[PDB]
């Protein structure tokens, strides 16, 4: 059967603006393990986004981890897109820091 | 018939 | 503490001529090898991924389950053809140390079907009845049996203790966490952000004093890129009520000293 998804964004340190981070994005619980993963900056693809080996969890569903060097501001927003066959339209989460 | 495995455990039997 | 050894392969056929089969390799939350479809030999993602097995029983190994992947790939397709695309097939092979016991789980269209169990291949209460037929042939074939069964009950937890060994440094270390708070009529979600620690088991809790704050929601252990972890725990009040509460950590990493964070 098809599995949906879930996208969860967040910083590898605390968060301050001009500073460089890293930023996350873990997508679980999907199937089949066919994915495509954006990590976005004000809704454009960032390019050099570095994703971990596809697995798999004891329940069989499927996860990977996206990552990318960012540097937060006041003004850009930041997000993960995430196409899959269980969705007929693409899901995207987007950073909060307060969250 | 799972043909190759088949042949595959039959070859790696030895070595193992 | 008692690690979890899992070999987990992953295999996808979407049509006659279109399939591939990437495999991981996990001890515990580390991840020790990977095996691209389009790469012929396994690959190490840790220095002390040979365990303490010698250069020459490594690749034989290798080649050995090279010649598995072929021949698995092959007799799916052939299975699929003597009876619908797409296809998903998912193996987790390995073992658990106390002693230890071993298991070779496999799931067709992401549902535990089979199992490896004893001396021969057993399909699962609610398997699809097809199965049946070539699980009882693949249960004729002794060579197959004989190798799963000396792979299972004696190299791999042979090769797990060399990887425990070999691996000490890494499967012992230990990174601090660095917390940090943030929060989003009248009602506010104070979040406390725990990341960077290494190993796994953490303490989180919002606390009024030494009261712990029985609505701290947890959420998941959520992986960093650099083989950390991330966590946060929430807490919802009433606006007035943020006065006085504070985000607690505990973890093995700081030496007896929690992390305490005053919102
Ligand atoms: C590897 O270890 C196997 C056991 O370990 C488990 O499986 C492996 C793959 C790991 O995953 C590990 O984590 C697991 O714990 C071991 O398998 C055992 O093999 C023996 C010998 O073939 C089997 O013995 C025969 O049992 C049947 C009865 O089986 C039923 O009852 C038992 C309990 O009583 C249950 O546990 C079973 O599930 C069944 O419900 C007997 O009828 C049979 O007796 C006949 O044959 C013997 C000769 O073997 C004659 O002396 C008698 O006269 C009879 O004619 C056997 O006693 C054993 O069932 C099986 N275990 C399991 C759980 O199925 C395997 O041999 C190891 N291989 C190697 C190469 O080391
Ligand atoms: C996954 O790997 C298999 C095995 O290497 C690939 O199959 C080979 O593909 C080449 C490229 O054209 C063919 O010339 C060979 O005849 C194939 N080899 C075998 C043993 O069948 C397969 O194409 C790969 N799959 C993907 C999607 O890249
Ligand atoms: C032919 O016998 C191949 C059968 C495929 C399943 C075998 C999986 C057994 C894995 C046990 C762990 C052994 C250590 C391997 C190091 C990567
Ligand atoms: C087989 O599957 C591959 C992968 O999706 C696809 O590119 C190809 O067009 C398919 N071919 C046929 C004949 O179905
Ligand atoms: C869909 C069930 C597939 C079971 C295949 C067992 C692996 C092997 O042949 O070694
Ligand atoms: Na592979």
């Amino acid at each position: 059967i098809q599995k949906t998804p879930q996208i969860q964004v967040y910083s590898r340190h605390p968060p301050e603006n001009g500073k460089p981070n890293i930023l996350n994005c873990y997508v679980t619980q999907f199937h089949p393990p066919h994915i495509e993963i954006q990590m976005l900056k004000n809704g454009k693809k960032i390019p050099k986004v570095e994703m971990s080996d596809m697995s798999f969890s004891k329940d069989w569903s499927f996860y990977i981890l996206a990552h990318t060097e960012f540097t937060p501001t006041e003004t850009d927003t930041y997000a993960c897109r995430v196409k899959h066959a269980s969705m007929a339209e693409p899901k995207t989460v987007y950073w909060d820091r307060d969250m | 018939d799972f043909h190759h495995i088949r042949e595959k455990g039959n070859h790696w039997k030895n070595f193992l | 503490k008692n690690y979890t050894f899992r070999c987990l392969q992953m295999s996808s056929f979407a049509n006659r001529s279109w399939s591939r089969t990437d495999s991981v390799v996990w001890l515990g939350d580390l991840q020790t090898h990977r095996w691209s479809n389009d790469s012929a030999t396994i690959s190490f993602t840790k220095p002390w991924s040979q365990g303490k097995l010698s250069n020459q029983q490594w690749e034989k190994l290798q080649h050995m389950f090279q010649v598995y992947r072929v021949s698995f790939t092959r007799d799916i397709q052939e299975l699929v053809k003597m009876m619908d695309y797409p296809i998903e097939i998912q193996l987790s092979a390995g073992c658990e140390m106390y002693a230890s016991e071993s298991f070779l789980h496999v799931a067709f269209q992401g549902k535990y079907v089979v199992r490896f169990w004893g001396t021969s291949w057993q399909t699962v209460p609610g398997a699809p009845s097809w199965l049946d037929l070539p699980i009882k042939v693949l249960n004729a074939d002794q060579g197959t049996s004989a190798t799963v069964q000396m792979l299972l009950n004696d190299t791999c937890p042979l090769f797990v203790r060399g990887l425990l060994e070999a691996g000490k440094s890494d499967l012992e270390k230990q990174e601090k966490p660095v917390a940090w708070l943030s929060s989003v009529d009248g009602h506010r979600q104070l979040v406390c952000h725990v990341s960077g620690f290494y190993p796994k088991p953490v303490w989180v809790m919002w606390m009024r004093g030494d009261q712990e704050q029985q609505g701290t929601h947890r959420g998941d252990f959520l992986p960093n890129a650099d083989e950390t972890w991330y966590l946060q725990a929430t807490l919802d009040v009433e606006a007035g009520e943020e006065a006085g509460l504070a985000c607690r950590v505990k973890h093995s990493s700081l030496g007896g000293q929690d992390i305490i964070l005053y919102w």
